[PDB]
């Protein structure tokens, strides 16, 4: 992928600051030092660097911050394996001035499907927190063999038998669990108009942001506004469930 | 109801000369008496005319009424007539016995399941007669809706999200009970019925039942009422009033077609009036008359010019009008004042009245207060 290569290039590029500042370069010995594995990236930095690459990340969110958090893990791999190699994945939240994508839940329109979004509101409902599974480890007492399985992002079988019917017994330590919670946020009552209902939008928070906000506080959040699909059927409705899946939760 | 040739029927009677004592004889004729209460109604049947000059001052064309009296009176009756007669035409109760409350608000409605807008009783009967009975015993936000319906003749709605304001233009026709369930003339009308001077001072015309013992009315109203009862058995089942679906023909036909302007009043005559309505009123401990007085009194007679089709309200429709607000308005003052403004302008209180009728009250009352001092 000729694109991707470029994107990863150039976002890697950006987190090599030694000639510059030196800021995002700190930042990384910050995050790497304190141990989390979670960066903030002011976009304002991206649009001064680069005009293009800041718009495909706002206006293409998920290819353009995957290829980010690999580079992003790529350039904490150089400066030091070591703490890189602990962490799976190196996450990635934006901030700072969005032009036009920072709007309310009622100013959310379906235009925005597949940007970033920098969404203010107040928080409605704060879900319990669950471990999602994303990899499965099974153990055969009587083939001695641990099989494991991974659980790809796509926001399904887990294997219970094995190849010749075996009864397989998960291992829940060794199974890798990340931490998710569903929240609805609301537009604050102070700028919503006097006299309709106020209007809300969902939101998803991943490991590093689960409890990051509370029921009922003014919050700003950033994330990638997406579809969700219904489960398997014949027949389906244009209709489509959105939400925005957060790359960052900020107490305003 | 929208017929042809009907309109000469309805001309044809209209040159009669006498066609207003024929009208307000042929208001709930099940009812014996109470001829002025009669007349009121018809004056707010015909209604007046609305006009807003420019478009910031907006002046109801529409008479209210309110007629307060001690029970069994046959307010209801009136009231109830009034909903047979005219069209777009509700009752409701002060009380929750009735369909359709008086104010606004939302909800699935119960047998069709959908969630409507269910508007006030106030706002279904936008251009026809609102009948309120138990106008004394209204709940907080009862009293809140009615004082806004007849203050700015609309409503305002914010209870789930719909942010609107639709408009009632009724003609409310109110029944109350006097406080402690009797009418003292000793006390002022204001004091004795449980409705704040707000509410009161936006009526254009207050009728003042009473039920006094008096041994020939009790007579012919036994009469009547006895007379009804065996003529409705199921076994068996001075003008001659309009036959009822004629009368709402005609009512029909003057309240779409006849607008009345006043080019013919006598603005010397009234301006006169008024000063001295305000000195005598002003010089006694009462209630005083204002400039809303003078607003009823006119649509009274655009009203009443109206039910003669005149197009032109004429010196008898002003003074006829007069008759009536006087009467009102000082049947709503205390004992003595009542007498105080009947001498002092028996003049205007008399227009129209025979000398018949009063000779007849004069002798009602010598005889009566003979019979006090007999019997005490
Ligand atoms: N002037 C009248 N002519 C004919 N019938 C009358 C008259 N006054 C009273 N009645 C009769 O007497 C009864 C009492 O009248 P009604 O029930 O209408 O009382 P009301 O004035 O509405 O009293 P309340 O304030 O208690 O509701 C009725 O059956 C009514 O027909
Ligand atoms: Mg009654």
């Amino acid at each position: 992928d000729v694109e991707l290569r470029e994107a990863q290039r150039d976002y890697l590029d950006f987190l090599d600051d030694e000639e510059d500042q030196g800021i995002y370069q700190s930042k990384v010995r910050e995050l790497i030092s304190d141990n989390q594995y979670r960066l903030i990236v002011n976009v304002n930095d991206l649009r001064r660097k680069n005009e293009k690459r800041a718009n495909r990340l706002l206006n293409n969110a998920f290819e353009e911050l995957v290829a980010f958090q690999r580079a992003l893990k790529d350039f904490v791999a150089s400066i030091d394996a070591t703490y890189a190699k602990q962490y799976e994945e190196f996450y990635v939240g934006l901030e700072g001035s969005f032009g036009s994508k920072h709007v309310s839940p009622r100013t959310l329109t379906s235009c925005f499907l597949s940007c970033v979004v920098c969404v203010e509101g107040i928080v409605t409902k704060c879900s319990l927190v669950r471990p999602k599974v994303v990899r499965s480890v099974h153990y055969c007492p009587a083939t001695k063999k641990t099989i494991e399985r991974r659980y790809s992002d796509l926001t399904s079988v887990y294997p219970t038998k094995d190849e010749e019917n075996n009864p397989l017994e998960t291992e829940y330590g060794l199974s890798v669990y990340k931490d998710h919670q569903t929240i609805t946020i609301q537009e604050m009552p102070e700028k919503a108009p006097a006299g309709q209902l106020p209007r809300s939008v969902d939101v998803i928070l991943d490991d590093d942001l689960v409890d990051k906000a509370k029921p009922g506080d003014r919050v700003q959040v950033v994330g990638t506004y997406r579809c969700l699909p219904g489960k398997k059927g014949g027949y389906t409705s244009g209709t489509f469930r959105t939400v925005l899946i957060a790359c960052n939760v900020k107490q305003m | 109801e929208l017929t042809d040739e009907d309109v000469k029927m309805i001309t044809s009677l209209s040159k009669d000369q006498q066609i207003g004592e024929k009208i307000f004889a042929s208001i709930a004729p099940s009812i014996y008496g109470h001829e002025d209460i009669k007349r009121g109604l018809a004056l707010a049947l015909f209604g007046g005319e609305p006009k807003n000059p420019g478009g910031k001052h907006k002046v109801r064309g529409d008479i209210n009424v309110l007629l307060c009296g001690d029970p069994g009176t046959a307010k209801s009756q009136f009231l109830k007539y009034i909903e047979k007669v005219s069209s777009r035409a509700i009752f409701t109760t002060g009380q929750g016995a009735s369909a359709v409350g008086l104010t606004a608000y939302v909800q699935r409605h119960p047998v069709s399941r959908e969630w409507t807008l269910e508007a006030g009783a106030l706002v279904l009967a936008d251009r026809g007669v609102c009948l309120i009975d138990e106008f004394d015993k209204m709940n907080d936000q009862d009293r809140t809706s009615i004082h806004e319906a007849m203050e700015q003749q609309s409503i305002s709605i914010s209870k789930a999200g719909i942010v609107t304001s639709l408009q009632a233009r009724c003609t409310v026709i109110a029944a109350a009970n006097p406080i402690g369930g009797r009418y003292d003339p000793s006390l002022t009308f204001s004091e004795n019925v449980d409705l704040t001077e707000p509410i009161i001072s936006r009526f254009d015309i207050l009728c003042v039942v009473r039920d006094t013992v008096d041994p020939v009315q009790d007579e012919m109203l036994a009469r009547f009422v006895v007379g009804s009862h065996v003529r409705h058995h199921p076994s068996n089942k001075g003008v001659e009033p309009l036959p009822q679906e004629v009368l709402k023909k005609y009512i029909i036909y003057a309240k779409e077609r006849v607008h009345p302007k006043l080019n013919q009043m006598d603005q010397d005559k009234v301006a006169k009036m008024y000063s001295d309505l305000r000195k005598e009123s002003m010089a006694t401990g009462s209630i005083p008359i204002t400039v809303r007085h003078i607003e009823s009194m006119i649509r009274m007679a655009e009203a009443h010019a109206r039910i003669h089709l005149r197009d032109y309200v004429i010196e008898d429709d002003v003074n006829m009008a007069i008759r009536v607000m006087l009467e009102s308005f000082i049947d709503t003052q205390k004992f003595s004042v009542m007498r105080s403004m009947r001498k002092t302008f028996a003049r205007y209180l008399s227009f129209r009245r025979d000398n018949n009728e009063l000779l007849l009250f004069i002798l009602k009352q010598l005889v009566a207060e003979q019979v006090t001092y007999q019997r005490n």
